[PDB]
């Protein structure tokens, strides 16, 4: 329960579970899979 | 949460273990890939290394002394710490600044805490109950030039109350005008040879001014307010390389000459432990 | 009049509580975000980003070549280099994953330890990554590092190999700073056969070692870390 | 069904590339770059799109890398800003908004050994060669077409050139947090990364402001074979996309 | 519940009173064995014999020493008192260490409560307003060095600020590695013949860094800070034999030469009341 | 504002209060628990053990021979040993279950106290365990012991024997510290028919006694014990 | 007696801070309103008006 | 009631009704009756 | 939720959403649309 009305009052978000590693670990064009040769 | 699959021997054409770093890509490859690896569960979440836990802790970013005492006599108050103004930083604290300078881009509406402490090492009788007013100056608010200037009324200028020892609890929702603070501006506030670079309209939020309206006891009472900062809903973007070397300034990323190395050198040749 | 009583600790200012506060700003609006691309969500998602490892760290001051693993022609049962898996001192200090690490006192889970060759195309050669698990001391030679994990290492087409230190330890989690009960072991790498270059080549060949972390990967209990340092408050 | 994924076309307005020992095209933070949406516009004139004009494969002049190159630097778009309608197009409006498609070329053969990192800094804010509270000046930030050689000597006003601290404090080994991608002469020959627009606003000015910065750090020294010339040449070509301009006003004045 | 059942007189084949220890089985023989009982209830339920309460009560664990005065020219300041800090140690107070003995593994969230207070033996007209900063300090964070070091910003480091005389009151998870507290520990952290036997990770939590952050009054004043812990979310394993001789060092059960006797002798022979 | 008004004893520190409390180590998450065998709930599980007690305790310094009650062969109509039932003192002060109730001012319930016969297989003796209730002093024959609470011990293969001793008091609890009103009584134990060694056998034969807590038994108001103690805060 | 802690910051006068309060006149009626033609609820109303600019600002 | 949402702040358990001495009191193999001839 | 009685106790209101820039912008007996002739 919140005390205050203004955004700035409200508490942390916690954690934000929605996760994609993708976007910096595999940033490339076409798909690379695991195993296959990532150049051919 | 499965944390490493079960795998035994593998003979396959499949080598998940070579690869072209070339490419910029690194594979999420698993032990199973490498060893012969047995059914585990993570039993962790990663509650403690989001943004929000990372960056979003209470710490001090800012200090600064001043003193209550009969002020008669001196033109120059301000530069005589009749009262002092900060101009809010996040890169003058290192320790906080290389967590915030990690990224590009943070968007955050802020916590401050400010300390003060009454103290008195000269001959003083008792430490008074002081009233601490703590002021926020947006940009043109009138820069106080007085402890006791036309400003102080606070009519638009946020102030708080309270007594030294005792800290304020006030919130700031994001006062950028992008959507995040420009933790690295490569570029200019204008076309001019003679600009300041980096430290531009991004990084000025105003400033704080700290005094006491308490009128004067017969000692002067040497003030030290430290200043408290948490970050509340961060937003982080554009992960940028750890802070290698140190800093000297605000905003800017220079460094000083002949800075010490920061690797730390073998004992021995390459092959040692 | 609520009757309420104290608790102890009332009125402390601890640097770890999240809790509410009233605003000085009434009725202000926070500008209507954009979309801005890389948004990082969790260190452990920029953490898994392979970064080279100054292995050479063998040179009077920093320098480029601290990243390149010096490589001799016609070397056989020799070793490559040599180094411990404490990820938050010695050569991984200065990486990005173990820039990260010591924001953190506890670590759990799979390294990633990838090398690539940068040699000539026309040359072969066969290397053998080998990891020892603790409780050992570090290999000396060939055929006591290859008697536990390895990975043998074929120079081809495939440039970069990509061998992920399995977590092999009794404990759950392991401390960041150098610490004998909860060491990582050692890491090292040996000639299998031996390096052959081309004709008309000569000078020695270098390799790019890399550091990431596994999906799997651990990390709390934060602390302040023991690599920036300052003295004097910063003025403009 | 057989294919190979070394050779690639890139095709922009008139200009086409060809590649057969390319690597795998590395998008920056997997979002390509899309035009300003109304959800976010700011500004109120409306945007002009010189599409076709622009949007081309911009070569820019090759460097040489000898055994003892330390790197180069180009920013963006400075390193377009005196090529054709381009330049006119950001300097007569007060801001602007495109993308960008590096290419970097570097061929030999296969007895050379060397490796270049090709990584993309936003907002590469370089550092002062004097320390204390100094400035870097304007006048060398924004070279040009000429960029920044990491190897010359350092002139008042110009940021630091040591390419260990990558000109800002971070040390080399840690750039390859941002978009990157290795030219290793044994596997690839060029590199190509897709550099959406990035920066805190939906429109930022695009003279004094530049919002990425492209550099080429040899990692390993080339080590060319016995008897050939210790030198090969590095040809940057850099594509703009998406472009948007927006308030045609009198020339932006540059100094010079 | 019932306490005892009713039971006549037993003239059967089934003695439950003969058994054989060498089993190492404990019959549970009730006294309605051995003589004749009555209907009996409980009318005790044991809340106060739970492991949750019997080790879950604040206490003193530690205590200290230290000043808040003009600091010029001391070299040496935490040597000095400028700060202390303390390893976090659950086995310096005999009371709670013994209690905390009885059994193999524990694992527990913990609470504490730091208790200053302010003091002037020599001649000080006052006692100040102070604001005690109280540090956690995880493997690794920075040791700090002199009372204003760079550590305490306190970004990483939980910080928690208060005047003396009132206490602060942070909570914390099982910093365990393991599942539990390695109460004892028939082990060593690595095989050298020069390391330390029982201390290791499992027992290194930190430490507690004591400080004022008030700026100097004109007098010293010795400050002792008392750290009291309560237990929470105990669980507890192996139960094991109670302590019977004291202790000299921490997490060892080391103790000194000649100790006196435990066992109460007796006036007389054995046949003496 | 939510008017409030602060109770007598507000900000006060009460060792036995639990309250909640926030954490300075937020979106920590504790270690996942593993199955760890033997887990004690209640003392009052562990305290059932039966524990050996040093019922000789007549030498000079703390031997083995505490435990070991001497006997001797051809004694007829004499003691064997005798004890106070004050479990928080005296021979039981040492043991499991008087050092448990030492944690402890009240105590109720039954008590089981065992003797196990170690000489020769071939030796018969008649033992006869007497529990004297309070309020008579400790029986000084046989056919005083008799007369109260008491098992007749026939030893044979059944080598150990269970004499629980019955909660015979008029208050509900016992005081732990030795008090007259709260007194338990008295344990003596007789030779019934006398000791008989089998040839070539001479010497003392020993009985091992144990004490144990019935499930019946009952502890309250912890308080702090006496049998350990400290005035050196402790270094490493 | 509700347990209560006094978070950092208890007992501070904040100039921006709109809270409850108890009042010194209870029972007290104000004022029946009437109409006031122009009544002003955001200052973006009257910001749009027109007004002169001192440009020929040379004297 | 908890005001806070980590765990570490939540309030003691109370007390474990869970009890079972046998673990300690009979951690033998085979069954042992009272009454029974505890060997045979 | 309010813990006083009188008016003079309770929160502000807030903003009042309801805006008519007209009566100050736009003040004219006769109808004007933007565009057409403001004379004629």
């Amino acid at each position: 329960i919140n005390y205050y009305k203004d955004a700035a009052s409200t508490s942390s978000a916690g954690q934000s579970l929605s996760m994609d590693p993708s976007k910096f670990t595999e940033p490339v064009k076409d798909l690379m899979l695991k195993g296959a040769p990532a150049l051919n | 949460t499965v944390a490493s699959i079960s795998s035994g021997p593998k003979h396959t054409q499949k080598v998940p273990i070579l690869t072209a770093n070339e490419t910029g890509a690194t594979m999420p490859v698993l032990p199973s890939d490498s060893i012969e690896t047995r059914t585990t569960y993570m039993h962790f979440n990663g509650s403690e290394t989001d943004v929000e836990c990372f960056l979003g802790r209470a710490a001090c970013v800012h200090v600064t002394e001043i003193q209550n005492k009969d002020a008669t006599g001196i033109d120059n108050h301000r530069e005589a710490k009749l009262f002092n103004d900060w101009k809010i930083n996040l890169s003058s604290l290192v320790q906080l600044r290389k967590k915030l300078e990690l990224f590009t881009y943070v968007r955050f509406d802020s916590e401050y805490t400010i300390l003060a402490t009454a103290s008195q090492p000269d001959s003083a009788n008792y430490s008074s109950n002081l009233v601490v007013q703590a002021m926020y100056v947006p940009p043109g608010a009138p820069n106080p030039k007085e402890w006791d200037d036309y400003t102080w009324q606070s009519a638009s200028n946020p102030s708080v109350f309270f007594k030294v020892g005792d800290t304020s609890r006030f919130s700031v929702p994001y006062v950028g005008l992008a959507s995040a603070y420009n933790c690295f501006y490569d570029g200019y506030s204008h076309d001019d040879a003679e600009t300041q670079y980096g430290i531009t309209v991004l990084n000025h939020m105003g400033s704080m001014a700290f005094r006491i309206v308490n009128e004067h006891d017969e000692h002067k009472t040497l003030v030290k307010i430290r200043v408290y900062h948490r970050a509340k809903h961060v937003e982080a973007w554009i992960p940028r390389a750890p802070r290698a070397l140190p800093y000297t300034s605000i905003g800017r990323t220079n460094y000083p000459k002949n800075t010490e190395p920061v690797i730390k050198k073998r004992k021995g040749d390459i092959k040692s432990y | 009049g609520l009757p309420t009583t104290t608790l102890p600790g009332s009125g402390q200012f601890l640097t770890t509580d999240d809790r509410q506060s009233p605003s000085a700003l009434p009725n202000y609006e926070p500008t209507p975000r954009i979309h801005i691309p890389g948004k990082v969500h969790n260190l452990l998602e920029i953490i898994q980003v392979d970064t080279l490892i100054p292995m050479n760290n063998t040179h009077t001051k920093d320098e480029v070549n601290s990243y390149l693993i010096p490589l001799n022609a016609n070397r056989q049962n020799e070793q490559v280099f040599g180094t411990n898996l404490f990820i938050g001192d010695g050569v991984f200090k200065t990486t990005l994953l173990g820039e990260i690490v010591q924001y953190y006192t506890h670590w759990s889970g799979s390294l990633r330890f990838s090398l690539m060759y940068t040699g000539p195309a026309l040359s072969s050669a066969k290397l053998i990554l080998a990891y020892t698990p603790p409780g050992a001391r570090g290999p000396q030679d060939r055929r006591e590092a290859m008697l536990g994990t390895h990975v043998v290492w074929d120079i081809g087409l495939q440039s970069t190999i990509v061998m992920t230190i399995p977590w092999t330890s009794g404990v759950q989690f392991r401390y960041t700073d150098p610490d004998t009960y909860t060491s990582a072991g050692f890491l090292s790498c040996w000639y299998q056969t031996s390096l052959i270059l081309p004709p008309e080549t000569t000078g020695q060949v270098y390799l790019l070692s890399f550091i990431s972390a596994c999906p799997d990967f651990k990390l709390r209990l934060m602390k302040d870390t023991q690599t920036i340092s300052q003295t004097v408050a910063l003025t403009e | 069904c057989g294919y190979s994924d070394r050779v690639q076309q890139i095709t922009l307005g008139n200009s086409t590339i060809t590649t057969q020992e390319a690597a795998n095209a590395v998008v920056c933070y997997a979002e390509w770059p899309e035009y300003l949406p109304d959800v976010d516009a700011s500004d109120v004139n409306k945007t002009s799109k010189p599409d076709t004009s622009v949007c081309r494969f911009y070569t820019l002049d090759s460097k040489t890398w000898t055994t003892g190159s330390k790197g180069w630097c180009w920013k963006l778009p400075d390193a377009l800003k005196d090529m054709g309608v381009f330049g006119q197009n950001m300097f007569f409006h007060s801001l602007g908004r495109s993308g960008y498609t590096v290419h970097v070329q570097c061929n030999a053969t296969k007895f050379h050994s060397g490796c270049l990192l090709v990584v993309v800094i936003p907002e590469h804010q370089l550092a002062s060669h004097e320390g204390g509270n100094v400035s870097v000046k304007y006048t060398f930030t924004h070279p040009g077409e000429r960029g920044i050689d990491l190897s010359s000597a350092n002139e008042v006003g110009g940021p630091v050139k040591d390419v260990i601290y990558n000109m800002n404090g971070t040390l080399l080994g840690n750039l390859l947090i941002f978009p990157h991608q290795f030219i290793n002469l044994r596997t690839n020959n060029t590199a190509t990364i897709v550099i959406p627009y990035i920066n805190s606003v939906p429109i930022d000015s695009m003279t004094r402001h530049n919002n990425v910065s492209l550099m080429v750090i040899p990692i390993a020294p080339l080590t060319v074979p016995t008897g050939a010339t210790p030198s090969l040449p590095i040809t940057v070509t850099i594509a703009p996309m998406c472009t948007e301009f927006s308030g045609i006003r009198s020339k932006s004045i540059v100094p010079q």
